[PDB]
RNA sequence: UUUAGAAGGAUUGCCGUCAGGAAAUUAGGUGCGCUUAGCAGUGUACCGCCGGAGGCGG
DNA sequence: GTGCGGA
DNA sequence: AGCGCACCTAATTTCCTGACGGCAATCCGCAC
């Protein structure tokens, strides 16, 4: 065919980072892409020519490793470090950062297009969904690959969708008032990661994982979200997520 | 350091991590009502480094 | 090609002693359940016969 | 291998 | 089948302990 869709179902996530500077909780919306895009490069080198525009995000559950006190806030947990390479590494003690863990059971929905959307893609994702990753995390089980047509056959569950217009659209001097006020009024929104916005300039730097790429340092930019169940979704397209990039400004936006 | 896909080709990006924000956000979650996690982990002489 | 890539939290323990819940009460008046109908796969699987398990007569 | 500097 | 009430209301008082104590260890890069 051409156009198509298919399911990931039920995937399974072992920690999994949710830390991202201001906000403990769901991963960014980048990792989530950046498997489906590691998913299509992959697939390209099998020979299997495939290209996905739009990932969908469905949560079924959750847990964040930690405990809840008696007062009924969240106390989390870390790993003991081991040796980290500096100038303290022949130590036996080493040093503790900030970090946090989650673990997630999740559906992803695909828009793939390519010359053939058969069964035997499904396959084909399959042998190479078992040596990729989804945020730093380990996949321990899946239940099916399978291919969608309409709004009926996918699963029970909640998506995440963008909400913009509950911030532009609420009452303060600054951003920050906006989000904070924006929350008191809905208790149904939660604040997400979406991307990157520029600091500098693109050139070339020393020190860089690829030394034959373009560079630019880069700052996290965040944003509002909530939750929509299966059976309230009207299309298909008002779930899916996509890339878009301006000039200096790299972002992740439903429209 | 992570790739972003612009275009047809990618672009290597490094994060640095704002200071002032996490100040900024402290403060205010400090008197609201809103759900918040505190994070226990620096020492006083990591932070110091 | 994912704020990428890495990680042993662990050993030990005496919560205890005492105690009066208690006095009073008005749940009450009404009411149309009601049309129709065939219980069984045959109502059981009986005497023998060859023949070292598998068969055949009435 | 030493001590340092602050919250 | 096709239904499954209308009205009103749910008391008052006097209190709710004195003692002691709540761990030791380890989690710092860097100039010189």
């Amino acid at each position: 065919m051409m156009k198509g869709y298919i399911l990931l179902e039920k995937v399974n996530i072992e920690n999994a980072n949710a830390f991202n500077n201001i906000i403990v909780g769901i991963p960014a919306i980048t990792s989530f892409l950046g498997f489906a895009r590691a998913l299509e490069r992959k697939l390209n080198a099998k020979e299997i020519a495939i290209r996905i525009n739009g990932v969908g995000l469905e949560f079924h559950e959750y847990e964040l490793k930690g405990y809840k006190n008696k007062r009924g806030q969240y106390v989390t947990s870390c790993p003991l470090p081991g040796s980290i390479p500096g100038q303290n590494e022949k130590k036996l003690d080493a040093h503790i950062m900030n970090q946090a863990y989650i673990d997630l059971n999740m559906s992803f929905l695909l828009e793939v297009e390519g010359p053939h959307v058969d069964m035997s893609t499904c396959k084909s994702i399959k042998s190479t969904m078992e040596t990729l990753r989804i945020a730093g995390g380990i996949i321990r089980n899946y239940k099916k690959i399978r291919l969608i047509d309409t709004l009926a056959d996918i699963p029970y569950g909640y998506f995440l969708t963008l909400r913009q217009d509950n911030l532009n659209d609420a009452a303060g001097d600054d951003m920050l008032d906006k989000m904070i006020h924006a929350l008191q009024q809905e208790d149904t929104l939660v604040p997400i990661a979406v991307g990157f916005k520029a600091l500098s300039e693109v050139g070339h730097v020393e020190g860089q994982r690829d030394p034959e790429k373009d560079h630019c340092f880069v700052e996290s930019i965040f944003s509002l979200g909530g939750f929509e169940c299966s059976k309230i979704l009207e299309d298909i397209n008002s779930c899916l997520w996509r890339y878009k990039t301006e000039e200096g400004l790299y972002l992740c936006t439903i429209i | 350091q992570v790739f972003f896909p612009v275009g047809g080709s990618y672009h290597l990006l490094s994060i640095l991590p704002s200071t002032v924000l996490n100040y900024e956000v402290s403060d205010r979650l400090y008197r609201s009502k809103i759900p918040k996690i505190r994070l226990r982990l620096l020492s006083s002489n990591a932070a110091s480094t």
